């Protein structure tokens, strides 16, 4: 599966 | 066989006088076994790693180091999501948990991140997470 959180910046 | 929870609880037990390889490697073995092992492993590890009990977190990072070396496209892929990587960023970063995390724990995470950028170049999110930290001045 390809979905994910945003990178925490 | 024993559950991921049981393994990781033994492998990271802050009562441990030394590294428990049976449990460490048994964790890697078990997450590899069940379809949904890797995303669970990664959830369990992220919690142990963020422990205020340093020996618990340190042993967790050793489990993570170990299973990254031993397992994986499925494990490598889960660790290589922002879903996991964000939890490491929390621990090393002064904006988040970094202020109350030992230098040992943070240095271990940063080492591990560097080593995966070199060793697993296909996981571009690990690499992106690392140069973000480097751009922020958290590494070098």
């Amino acid at each position: 599966d390809d979905s994910d959180e945003d990178l925490l910046e | 066989p024993e559950t991921l929870e049981a393994r990781i609880n033994r492998a990271t037990n802050p009562l441990n006088k030394e590294l428990d390889w049976a449990s460490i490697n048994g964790f890697c073995e078990q997450l590899n076994e069940d379809f949904e092992g890797p995303p669970l492993a990664t959830r369990l590890l992220a919690h142990k790693i963020q422990s205020p009990q340093e020996w618990e977190a340190i042993q967790a990072l050793t489990v993570l180091e170990t299973c990254m070396k031993s397992c994986g496209k499925r494990f490598h892929d889960e660790v290589g999501k922002f879903r996991f990587l964000n939890e490491l960023i929390k621990v090393v970063s002064p904006k988040y948990l970094g202020s109350r995390t030992s230098e040992k724990v943070k240095n271990k995470i940063l080492e591990l991140l560097y080593s995966w950028t070199v060793g697993l170049p296909e996981e571009v999110k690990i690499a992106e997470a690392y140069q973000m930290l480097k751009k922020q001045g958290i590494v070098k």
